[PDB]
Parts: C-alpha cells; structure tokens; sequence
C-alpha cells in the first residue's frame, strides 16, 4: 500500500495550493480597499482647492471695489 | 475539481481585466495632475506679483497725503 | 479513507472562499474606475477655474500698475 | 492534475501584483495633490493681502 502515499501527496498538494491562492486573495482585498479610501480622501482634497480658488474670485470683487473708491 | 479551477481562473482574469484598466486611467490622472501642479504654480506667482504691486500704491498713497 | 477526506474538505472550503472573495475584488475594482471617472471630472472643473482665476488676478493686477 | 491549480495561484499572483501597482500610483499621486493644494493655497493668502492692502490704499489718500 505505497500506491496510497502517491495520492495523498496529490490530495495535499492541491489543498496547499489552494489555501495559497486563498490568501493571495484576501492579500488583495485588504490592499485595495486601502488604496480605494486613500483615492476618496484625495478626492475631498480637490474640493478644498475648489473652495479655495471660489473664495479667491470674491476676494477680486472686493479688490476691483477698492480701485473704484481710489479712482474717484 | 477540474470545472471549478477553470471558472475561478476566468474570475481572475475578469478582475485582471478591470485592474489593467484602472492602471491605465490612473496614469491619466497622473498626467492631469501634473498639469494641474503648473497651472496652480503660474496662479501662486501671478498672485504674488498682485500682493507685490498692492503694497507699492498702498504705500505710494500713504507719501502722497501723509 | 480518513485523510483524503480531510484534505478534500480543505480544498472545498478553500475554493468557497476563494470564489466569494474574487467577487468582492470585482465589486472593489469597479469601485476605483467609478471613483477616478468621477474625479476626472472635478480635475476638469478645477483646471478650468484656475486658468479663470489667473486671468482675473493678472487683470485686476493690470488696474493697480496704473494708479 | 495540480498544475492548473498552480496556473490559478499564478493569475492571482498577477492580480495581486496589479493592486500593489495600483496603489503605489495612487500613493505616487498624494505629492501632486498635496503641491496642488498648497500653491493654491499660497495664492489664496497673496490676493487677501493683495485686497487687504488695496483697502489700505483707498483709506490712506
């Protein structure tokens, strides 16, 4: 019964694999979501900047007031 | 055991797909930041030159009437 | 057959999780096209307002270098 | 036999690999966002001084 032991290591073999693979996943997934929050918080980065530049046009407005009063 | 390896392999593959992609149009936004950074570069100097020339009147103005 | 069947329901529960995993990287891909396309859109938006706001610094600067 | 296991474990090698290449862009990207942020930032402190001082100016004569 040495015949038996060749398919034992058969058996293993791809349950090793498969436990590998398992893992390469969850790997991916812990990575990805990371990655996907990181994008999210860039994107509320850029709207800031939007704020910003939105309250430089005002900022204009009351500047192009100002050279109204001087040229009187 | 040999139909459920060929299905999950095509998974992947499906999720490779998307991936690759997603690379690709990250690049881009890569590439469209970097205009971004010299267009906002430019707006830092034009600004300064405004404070820069406000300040000459400002002072200019405080000679002439004190 | 007592290890054989020990090694089968480890490949089995494997190749279950496995499967339902694949789905959520799926689900988590498409997620991050949607997020870049949108913020496509923003960075359009942005570039398009800077390039205003350098103009009408530059033209409010051109009505201080005169007084 | 476990060879297209093998194959399989290799296809999730190369996903896996794409993700970390994902977010390594992603990541690589923070520094054009943030100098993004800050030159617009700066700007934003020049035309408040700017029209500060063009306050300054219309009171002073």
């Amino acid at each position: 019964q040495y015949l038996r032991q060749e398919v034992l290591r058969r058996a293993e073999a791809t349950a090793a694999s498969t436990s590998r693979s398992l893992a390469l996943m969850y790997e991916s997934e812990k990575v990805g979501v990371a990655s996907s929050e990181e994008l999210a918080r860039q994107r509320g980065v850029l709207e800031r900047t939007e704020k910003m530049v939105d309250k430089m046009d005002q900022d204009l407005k009351i500047s192009q007031k100002h050279i109204n009063s001087i040229k009187s | 055991g040999n139909d459920r390896v060929r299905n999950l392999q095509s998974e992947v593959e499906g999720v490779k797909n998307i991936m690759t992609q997603n690379v690709e149009r990250i690049l881009a936004r890569g590439e469209n930041l970097e205009h971004l950074r010299n267009k906002t570069e430019d707006l830092e100097a034009t600004s300064e030159h405004f404070k820069t020339t406000s300040q000459k009147v400002a002072r200019k103005f405080w000679w002439k009437n004190v | 057959n007592p290890h054989l069947r020990a090694y089968h329901q480890k490949i089995d529960s494997n190749l279950d999780e496995l499967s339902m995993g694949l789905g959520r990287l799926k689900d988590i891909a498409l997620g991050m096209q949607t997020e870049i396309e949108e913020q496509d859109d923003i960075l359009d938006r942005l570039t398009t307002k800077v390039d205003k706001l350098d103009v009408n610094i530059k033209s409010t600067e051109r009505k201080v270098r005169q007084l | 036999a476990a060879e297209s296991w093998e194959t399989l474990e290799a296809d999730l090698i190369e996903l896996s690999q794409l993700v970390t290449d994902f977010s390594l862009l992603v990541n690589s990207q923070q520094e054009k966002i943030d100098s993004i942020a800050d030159h617009v930032n700066s700007a934003a402190v020049n035309v408040e001084e700017g029209t500060k001082n063009l306050g300054k100016a219309a009171k002073y004569k």
